[PDB]
């Protein structure tokens, strides 16, 4: 998902190619960003 | 057939006209993308060397047809005889990166380096003739440039080439009324 | 004794008229790719009002002239009118062009003239002419005809350019059979062209010097 | 304390926005007459690059200039962009008028300014000046505002213009009420103006000087 | 497509072995070579 780019399934387990994440129970500036505001603010002529 | 010489139209006869038969042909070797496809020697600079297909010699195949189009576009593959590890930087990098070991660099491996390398011009298209000083060529044409402690043996071999308007390509001139050589014989 | 080949092309408020045509010769392609590109943020506009003939003399045809002589003309070329003006007040242009080239003598001329609109045309060698026919081209060649007629669109490693510093066409016409006049001929024809720019866009509007 | 009577107004690729509105005056028609009459035989051309802003300084309100003080700017005016090259290479034309007039001192100035759009505006007397509102115009009154914008068609007994000889609006700026500055005000305020030619369409064109 | 010949699959994906071409929006002397005139332009007579 980085930089990779082979098209062929890894050789070993996923559990000794990375540490595996836990979970317990672009996220901020991608909402951030989008929320942005484009528009105009006064009456627009022409 | 006659025809209306000033015309340019294309006119094409066949032997059909005084009763013979036109045969087939097969012509993938001119075919442009097969024909560019295979690798060339250029002579290096020691150590910058900016990759620049204009390098290769004009009489060479595939400098001789390179310069017979105006306009071009390939993917690149190079093969490098080099000492110490060889760094690649893209179109437009500042020279000073080419010491910067994070830009592409391949580590010495015995007998030479082969890397596949993007096209990255910023332009749609590069030009091998431009009509801007009138010799030179803007500088934005190239595809990057490498760079090792001694490089040896350069090759360029040109993947995926296009080709748009055609230009001369002029075979060496004989002086008597036949350019004779030795050809290969038993 | 005269002929029926009669062509009128009209650009703009302007129209040419031959009795003598051949054709006209469609260079690389037959409509201009696309004008709208990213590297113009959608700010580019056509400006009709330039798209029509100016004109301007090459070279007089004289017997002394031989296999290989040549005229060029890069193009764009000084214009004093509406597509001159565009050239100082945008940064950006793309254009093609509609060319007649006219050689008038008379029917008891001999000799030929091949005009060709060759793209980056920085100079050309003698060997090298032999092969102008690579190029968009038609030949005057006084038995036929006296008009020439070549269209051709923008072309260039850049979708828009700045012609004060690259020119992408240059016209050239190349003597390749020297003129003869023997009793009846016109004793040298001089030879014009008539040009017109052809979908002129512009974007990238300059400051005046005020 | 400052306000929300916010306007943007675009005309081509440039904006003009005021925080200070008060709306815009219309005068006399909505939308411009017949562009195309027998006059022109159909010749004329519409030419959107020229419908843009340019900006003229007007004059220095100051304490000084009582009522009736006027500045005059006769239209068209010396255009060094494409709206003033326009007038070089067509014989005829006709356009309307977008115009932003701007006097900023701040909001503890006092006094008036009346800006109008006066057709035929061959000079004024001095009682005339008291019915100046039967021309469409806008108060500048700081205490309010510091932007008055009209908008005004194309008007003439003919229906296409030849500008080189006759300006057929004239925008004029009147002192109503003397400028005060008081302990706060701006000590002087500059009266500027911001126009756009607009629905500009030319006909007749010009031979070059070449 | 050039002078290639392997039957098997690249092992890496097609976005790292060569740049990605994008669209906006012999083709002309294929075109042109098809056109030409190969008739007689006589009548003909035997």
């Amino acid at each position: 998902s980085g930089n990779t780019g082979s098209i062929i399934n890894n050789y070993y387990m996923q559990q000794y190619q990375n540490s595996m994440d836990t979970q317990l129970g672009n996220d901020w500036f991608s909402k951030l960003a989008s929320s942005a505001f484009s528009g105009l603010f006064g009456a627009l002529l022409a | 057939t006659t025809s209306a010489g000033e015309s340019a139209d294309p006119v094409t006869t066949t032997v059909e006209n005084y009763g013979g038969e036109t045969q087939i042909q097969r012509r993938q070797h001119t075919d442009v993308s097969f024909i560019m496809d295979r690798f060339v020697k250029v002579t290096p600079q020691n150590q910058i060397n900016i990759l620049d297909l204009m390098q290769v010699p004009s009489h060479t195949l595939v400098g001789g047809l390179l310069r017979a189009s105006t306009y071009y576009f390939s993917d690149l593959e190079i093969a490098v005889k080099h000492e110490g590890d060889l760094t690649w930087v893209p179109n437009g990098a500042p020279e000073k990166a080419l010491d910067n070991t994070t830009n592409p660099t391949a580590y010495h491996k015995a007998p030479l380096t082969r890397l596949a390398l993007p096209y990255t011009a910023p332009h749609r298209v590069l030009a091998t003739v431009y009509n801007g000083e009138c010799r030179t060529l803007p500088t934005s044409f190239n595809y990057g440039a490498i760079k090792a402690t001694r490089v040896t043996e350069l090759l360029y071999r040109m993947k995926r080439a296009e080709t748009y308007c055609p230009r001369p390509l002029l075979a060496i001139h004989p002086t008597e009324a036949r350019h004779k050589q030795k050809i290969v014989a038993p | 004794l005269l002929e029926d080949r009669i062509l009128t092309t009209r650009n703009g408020h302007t129209t040419s008229t031959t009795q003598s045509s051949v054709g006209v010769t469609y260079g690389y392609a037959t409509a201009e790719d696309f004008v709208s590109g990213p590297n113009t943020s959608g700010l580019e506009t056509r400006v009709v009002q330039a798209e029509r003939f100016f004109k301007t003399h090459l070279f007089d045809w004289v017997t002394s002239d031989s296999f290989g002589r040549c005229h060029l003309l890069e193009l764009p070329t000084d214009h004093k009118g509406v597509y001159g003006s565009l050239t100082d007040s945008y940064a950006y242009m793309r254009n093609g062009w509609d060319v007649e080239v006219t050689a008038v003598g008379n029917q008891f001329n001999g000799g030929c003239l091949l005009v060709a609109m060759v793209p980056e045309l920085c100079s050309i060698q003698k060997r090298e002419l032999y092969q102008l026919t690579l190029f968009p081209h038609q030949f005057i060649n006084p038995r036929t005809n006296m008009t020439a007629h070549i269209t051709v669109p923008f072309v260039g490693v850049n979708r828009y350019d700045q012609y004060k510093v690259h020119k992408p066409w240059t016209l050239v016409v190349m003597v390749v059979a020297p003129l003869t006049v023997n009793t009846e001929g016109a004793p040298q024809i001089k030879v014009y062209a008539n040009i017109a720019p052809t979908n002129v866009h512009v974007a990238g509007e300059f400051p005046s010097k005020e």
